[PDB]
């Protein structure tokens, strides 16, 4: 499609809405053109969803307990209200660990406060306390609990801070507040910005006048991997065959300690700029600890990534990187020797959350595949600055899609696979295109890394070229 | 590394030995874990008496409910309204997880907006988000009816539905008679199935209430049928091919089975079938309301009796067999049309399925949990099985329904070892299978987790679990199934054998030692 | 010893300390028992590829087939027919075997009738057996018609079975007027199926092969549907369900469905639905006649096509989505009946399905047999699946057949590590999943001797049994499944998929070792 | 019912027959009176089934190989004839071995040399010999094989016996011909003994010039018990414990071995005098070997057995004797405490083969209940001699009972529990009549001696009491 086509495609769907809707959709909507670089001159982002039109964002508690609090393993996170939270994201995200769990480990399990009517009216900071008490009796090995709130905590006036100064002083236990309530901010992003700020104020300083940790110049951090599916272990291996210590994951199969270790290290390696740029810029300021965004989708961006980090050391980690680039090379040649002939020219759509919806594009393009559109749930403009360069010309982007407009824009473009999430899988596959989940990996991975994207590869193939496709018309008509 | 032919995802991949040397160096350079004598040492204490006592004398904390939060089964109950869509007003991050629940279980969409209320919302409360919700809402989606919910948010600020529905409507943010029942939900009293039960009773109330004075009991021959929370669609199917069978005219109120198994033909369709407007409206002429999971229907119970003057039948679910056959013959009563051959005959030969496999079930001990009516029809078959519930667990149960399945067990002597426990989790539920091991569980996906914890004590204390009940998110189709009825009975029989049979062969299949039993006849 | 609380059946009574010692007293004092060492190494040799050729180069030694006899089949055909009693001429033995074999499959009665032929009767033949026999049986279990095959002693000693039949009807032991229909039915040729098909072209031939003249094709309006070997319930109900629901007028020729699963309601019926005699004698008049299992239906196409001058069509086993397409095209051909929108709907439902479970089903490999058209059928869902069926076992299939295979799997790029057998057996399977292992055999009941054996090597070589087919004597009413259609493919899809996820669950339940990857939603 | 009431029974149910069938049939159902000591007075037995009246017997195959051959653990034995027989009777019986399966041991596997139609018509020797030869390879360990006829191998003139001879001869191996083909005799009785005289002829002599064994005074043999469930197991535990040496088990987890070195033993124990009567007689004839009838169901049984065997060597076993049963007297009697209540006074019929319509009736009585009818698909005279003492008067007797008859019978006499094979099982349970396998054990067992009484207990009131009973009248009817 030309740019005109598509700004006609985009005024088209745009018909539907009530002024005022439409207004504001107009300006979340864009044709990309990769020659800007101020993306605030494109589309506009990290505004509040408009009421009544099925956004597929989530909350700042999905941000903060979901995403970076609930995968540091060794610690109990508390959905402290009611028990809906909780429930809805127990195990919903692959963030994957090694323990013991209910015993060492506790990622899986769903800790709660269960408010009732009671709890609402009287407050709930008695029965927090109570709480810590229990899990303290019933889970000794938890080296440190979180707290993280529900919609109501701040609603009724709360002091979960006063409660975890006074638990946590009376236990010599780290007990961590986290105002991460969902009517605040306007989609998952906020919590990610609190939840650092947490970890920042409650968790990272403990070792500040501790100089017992032996460093080297290597050691460094993964910053922002979740470990989905694995991804972070696929990555860390490459970082440590190059010659590299790392430290710390934050926070995929994360522990408190390599937290409160993490300012030893000598640079943080940045994945998901988004949800961990926070504590990033904090570490630089506080500790002087540098830090650089990288990507490990696909060969070229890993090889691209390994070299630029290599680059921060001396001659001794530029050739171990090499080293590594050469073990590698056969295997991802083989990856792409048989699957791009099945993948090229098949044309994708992604919609994803804050990183991931350009972060891909490198590997798919690995492929011989052509990311046609693509956008974000909860991104900033500083995640648009990076996507427009990215994407192709008059390739359509969309920020905090409809689902409407996700339909439309679909029906539309035609393209051969969609990347997204579990609120979009089974609609897209009605309409007889394949689809891949895009954060859960459809149950697969690890994506990250040489053995991430033999993955990958494999999943792209079975699904675009799958069976299935050719058979949702009934030879009836 | 990888081997192009023979790709490894996660799993077996991270076993290969660069990964595991990889994950023994990070434990031991970083994570500053404790030692494997102590994990060891506090895992067996988490399997004992002492420590089941602690457990259970929690006040403060839930550890791994078994229940959900209203507003989920006031969505669900939406969903089951001819082109209507759930709407819950309030907070967006709930609507995310309400879908995302039901889509892991049904592998299906599932429509449902937010008029996504913000902190800004706790000074004026949420009546603009209401208007422009619901008038961005119509035009978008065309729904014709849009079903209004509450997140927790908009309980605490404490926003009235009902004036800010009307305002919509005075405003003409929405047309006057658009239909916009609403129902207050939240998550802090009772649970998911409260939340079904709200919303039924507000829409009942919206398309009756004021148009009582030409109704009259009986006058259109039909009998209502509220199935409440359910999430397998062989219950919508069993109950209505049951009563199409008979010849008896019905009103099912609340039916998604349609909009949660649409087709994969080469469209979306983000309606199909479900209960009509005309239908609720003419509820008040049949000739009686009948509640299929009456623990959770008492609101919707009052309303139709008080309102509509139906002399609701007492009847448990149709679960098992004498309440299955209680039921017909009260739908039987009601309507005047004879129970036919054809379920007198599936009757039988769901007998006959029970004198073929009574043998193996007999004495058969269970540990089983889920939402109150489920639970009791589930105990119930059990025991005209022989077959003993020992450990009974409804989180969301209630007093009065723990004596209803109190009398249920004194009314059998396979209820003799048997326990019912409310307000329990499955923190409390695994502590029970490991004090007073049963053969199997009967639950959710959640029970994954505790067969885990079991095997890791050892493979004589494992105890397997056996998927019935919601969610189930890690086993695909089996939303398609059915638990009520003859149908369900027989379902329910053929997966507990089996999975008796399933786990002796895994016993027996030991070379030279067990497998002297390893037989081929069973 | 037994404790009266807790009583011990042989698993795992024998497995006390007592009974363990006095079974190594008993095998080191009397038995001369190989070493385990020498044990360990032939069972290690047994799973070679060496062993595999010397295995495939027998030619007249056969282990653990996976085909039965000629008279088996004979006596489900006649099963399907109104008020008929299978009886078969020759050997008493014979029959209790029949009985027993479809007794523990359906676990349902089976009657049938010997005339209890002894050794004197290879001096003179068994026309006095044929005689008294059809008179006792007519009398004492009062059948409306007696369907008649053989033994292979009375195969051997050569009685001709016509001219017994006739001599009883003149001397009067019956009725001239009353049914005997007859097949000889060789133990030596052939297998259970090619019974099935000889009887059913016997009673064929008997209602009609006479009364041709007043006959016109199409004049009834109907479509013949001729099943089959069938030993799922759902299948004949599926077929049934489907037609109906097309509103095509059809006559299902050998029906056991009703006497297979009578109601236990107090009284047992010898005898329940069936195809009429009514039925058999119109059967010419009808449109055509469509063959479920063509591959064994060879002399029955011959009968219909030669004398009924009806246009057989050439299809399929209605078994997956292409196949069952096909059917349901021909028959709205064939009867000018549209396809309703219930079964457009349900094809679409099935799609749906496969593309919710295509990721956990692309590319796993399967062992599998049985019957020649049930294992084609198979084998096509399974690509269609996106299945690899790597090891194709046909024990009594032909070398026609294996070409037609074989042309399915070329079709496919999922067939391109398949291949198929036939004229081989269980044996010759186990070699095949032990040195080119698959993921799980899709198998009867013999098949759990192959996993037993896998497991021995090793947990890493074990591959499972997945049950389907027949006889599947050690899992409970599994005769009620559907294989057929998109009810059947729903099903086969389902059983597949939560194979694959419950096994995957077993490689994950490591506490700290594999359970990294032991997910909630799948 | 009373004799005369009995009496009237069997002549309503015979009117349904033709003359000759009738007449037949009448002279095979009887009244006890336990009175009498010659049942050839009253009631006649082992003759040939009356055509077309659905006996429940089996064949001479079924006797031999199904039942005695069969169940020896490490030779190999062939179906020889076409493929129906030996998979039919694959693994039906539930003849209980320890062994290492397809590689030591083979009870569970189905050879056969699967006849086609050039075999008929040419012959089967040279197939058998080229069998063996394939066997000898594939199964190397195996320590004999036998050659279990089916019909047509003596109906064509095959020399079996020939093969034997030149194959073992060659092979320096022990194979046994047996003519057991189902065309001979009347039913599964024949086959017994000609199995029986196969062992004479071609086994048991194997070591009679051999005198290395370690004979001691205590060593016996059990004939005629062949582990169904285990039962042979839970007989042998208690011989031993009594102070015998259990030298062989005919044929239960039995091993060639075992059988050649019986005739080295100081007594024969037989428990199914039906089947190994013959051998027994045999044993005594040429080696001296005094044999005795036991009884192992039910405690009654099973102290007055053990205290009449122990009468047979020197006070040191009657001692042992008697220690045993003190040792299980408190395990039965809970079974009684426990049980008894739950069945006294019930009524039972049973149809089985040609022991346990007998040699069950104590176990029954253990437990209160009243055997009421019972009979043989069959039996000799000799074993009706044994039952009318053993039953009650104006009890009922049937010989091979035909399917109608047992059914009229049990509708007139409306037994609480019936206990007969799989044939009969769900005819009954669907006239709402507890219905107990008697064959099989319905998967249960073992059912010989004190552990046994207990599992037999435990079924026969899981059975009889169960809530499924009381179901099958729908409550609109
Ligand atoms: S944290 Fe973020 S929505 Fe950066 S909230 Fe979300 S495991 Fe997405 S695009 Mo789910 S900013 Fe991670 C994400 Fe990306 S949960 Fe995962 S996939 S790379
Ligand atoms: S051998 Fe006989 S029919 Fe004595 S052929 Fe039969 S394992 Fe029966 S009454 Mo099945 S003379 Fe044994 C018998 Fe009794 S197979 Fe078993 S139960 S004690
Ligand atoms: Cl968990
Ligand atoms: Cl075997
Ligand atoms: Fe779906
Ligand atoms: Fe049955």
């Amino acid at each position: 499609m030309s740019r005109e086509e598509v700004e006609s495609l985009i005024q088209e769907v745009l018909e539907v809405y009530p002024e005022k809707a439409r207004k504001d959709r107009n300006k979340h909507l864009a044709v990309n053109d990769p020659a800007v670089t101020q993306s605030k001159k494109c589309i506009i982002s990290n505004k509040k969803s408009q009421p009544g039109l099925m956004t597929i964002r989530g909350c700042a508690y999905a941000g903060s307990k979901g995403v970076v609090w609930g995968p540091i393993k060794d610690m109990i996170h508390i959905s402290h209200g009611p028990v809906g939270c909780g429930q809805y994201s127990r195990a919903g995200r692959r963030n994957y660990y090694i323990g013991t769990t209910g015993v060492n480990a506790f990622v899986t399990m769903n800790f709660t406060s269960d408010f009732q009517e009671k709890d609402i009216v009287f407050g709930g900071d008695k029965k927090l306390a109570k709480l810590i008490d229990e899990v303290e009796t019933l889970f000794p090995l938890n080296k440190g609990i979180s707290v993280q709130s529900e919609c109501p905590i701040g609603l009724i006036g709360d002091d979960i801070e006063s409660v975890s100064k006074v638990k946590g002083a009376e236990l010599s236990k780290t007990i961590v507040p986290v105002r991460c309530e969902g009517f605040r901010g306007v989609s998952q992003s906020l919590g990610h910005h609190i939840a650092n700020d947490a970890v920042r104020d409650w968790v990272l300083g403990k070792r500040d006048e501790d100089t017992t940790f032996a460093s080297t110049p290597y050691d460094v951090a993964i910053i922002g991997d979740y470990n989905i599916g694995g991804d972070a272990w696929s990555s860390r291996i490459l970082l440590e065959e190059m010659g590299l210590r790392c430290v710390a994951q934050w926070s995929g199969d994360g522990s408190i300690s390599e937290i409160e270790l993490t300012p030893k290290v000598k640079l943080n390696l940045v994945h998901c700029y988004r949800s961990m740029n926070y504590i990033s810029r904090h570490m630089e300021e506080k500790y002087g600890i540098p830090w650089m965004e990288y990507n490990f989708f696909g060969p070229t961006k890993t090889i691209e990534s390994l070299r630029a980090i290599a680059a921060k050391f001396d001659e001794s980690i530029q050739k171990k990187c090499e080293e590594v680039i050469a073990k590698y090379k056969p295997e991802w040649e083989a990856v792409v020797a048989k699957y791009r002939p099945r993948l090229e020219g098949k044309r994708v759509m992604l919609y994803i959350g804050g990183l991931r919806p350009r972060h891909v594009i490198g590997a798919y393009e690995d492929l011989g595949m052509e990311v046609v559109g693509t956008g974000y749930e909860f991104a900033h403009n500083d995640d648009y600055d990076r996507t427009m360069k990215e994407m192709g010309d008059s390739t359509l982007l969309y920020d905090d899609v409809t689902g409407y407009e996700f339909e439309e824009f679909v029906k539309r473009i035609k393209p051969d696979l969609i990347g997204s999430g579990i609120k979009e899988k089974f609609i897209f596959q009605k309409m007889g295109i394949p689809f891949r989940q895009m954060h859960s990996w459809d149950y697969s991975g690890p994506y990250h890394g040489f053995d991430g994207f033999a993955i990958f590869a494999r999943d792209m193939d079975m699904t675009l070229n799958n069976p299935c496709w050719k058979k949702l018309q009934a030879p009836w008509e | 590394s990888q081997q192009v032919d023979k790709i490894k995802a996660s799993y077996p991949l991270f076993l290969d030995q660069d990964y595991k040397d990889m994950l023994a160096k990070k434990r031991d350079g970083f994570e500053e874990k404790y030692p494997q004598d102590k994990i060891d040492e506090v895992f067996q204490w988490t399997t004992t008496k002492e420590y089941q006592e602690l457990n259970f004398q929690r006040e403060a904390l839930t550890v791994n409910p078994a229940k959900a939060c209203q507003p989920l089964g006031a969505v669900l109950c939406a969903l089951g309204f001819e082109k209507t869509m759930p709407y819950v007003h309030g907070s967006q991050g709930c609507v995310a997880y309400f879908r995302s629940y039901f889509n892991r279980h049904f592998r299906e969409p599932v429509s449902c907006v937010s008029d996504s209320m913000t902190e800004d919302a706790a000074v004026f409360g949420g009546q603009q988000n209401m208007k422009d919700g619901l008038q961005n809402c119509k035009a978008t989606y065309k729904p014709d009816m849009i079903a209004v919910s509450t997140t927790c948010m908009a309980e605490v600020i404490g926003d009235d539905l009902n004036a800010f529905i009307n305002n919509s409507k005075k405003e003409g943010f929405i047309p006057d008679e658009f239909p916009v029942p609403f129902a207050h939900t939240p998550s802090f009293v009772g649970s998911h199935v409260t939340g079904w039960d709200n919303m039924f009773e507000g829409i009942a109330r919206y398309f009756t209430l004021k148009s009582m004075d030409d109704k009259v009991v009986g006058s259109n021959k039909k009998i209502n049928i509220v199935p409440g929370f359910e999430t397998y669609l062989g219950n919508f199917r069993v109950i209505k091919r049951m009563l199409s069978e008979m010849g008896v005219g019905y009103s099912l109120l609340s039916d998604p089975e349609e909009v949660l198994d649409t087709p994969a033909d080469g469209q979306f369709r983000m309606y199909a079938g479900g209960t009509t407007q005309e239908e609720m409206k003419d509820a008040p002429n049949a000739l009686n309301t009948v509640l299929l999971q009456p623990w959770h229907l008492e609101k919707t119970k009052k309303f139709v009796e008080g309102t509509w003057k139906h002399e609701v039948p007492k009847l448990n679910i149709p679960m098992g067999l004498d309440w299955t056959d209680e039921f017909l013959m009260k739908v039987s009563e009601i309507s005047g049309q004879p129970i036919p051959a054809s379920l007198t005959k599936e009757r039988g030969r769901l007998v006959d399925m029970m004198t073929d496999s009574h043998t193996w079930l007999h004495g058969k001990r269970f540990a089983l949990w889920g939402d109150p009516d489920f639970v009791m029809g589930l105990v119930k078959f059990l025991l005209e099985l022989g077959c003993e519930p020992v450990h009974i667990l409804c989180h969301n149960g209630n007093k009065r329904w723990k004596k209803a399945v109190d009398a249920i067990l004194a009314a059998s002597p396979y209820g003799k070892n048997a326990t019912v426990y409310i307000g329990k989790d499955l923190w409390h539920l695994r502590s029970l299978v490991f004090t007073d091991k049963p053969d199997f569980m009967i639950g959710n996906s959640y029970g994954k987790f505790i067969q885990r914890d079991t095997l890791h004590k050892g493979k004589e204390f494992e105890v397997p679990l056996i998927r019935i009940g919601f969610p189930i998110f890690d086993r695909h189709h089996l939303h398609r199934s059915t638990t009520l009825g003859y149908e369900g009975a027989m379902q329910i029989l053929t997966t507990l054998v089996n999975s008796i049979l399933e786990r002796l062969d895994e016993e027996t299949r030991g070379m030279q030692a067990t497998d002297y039993n390893h037989d081929l006849v069973r």
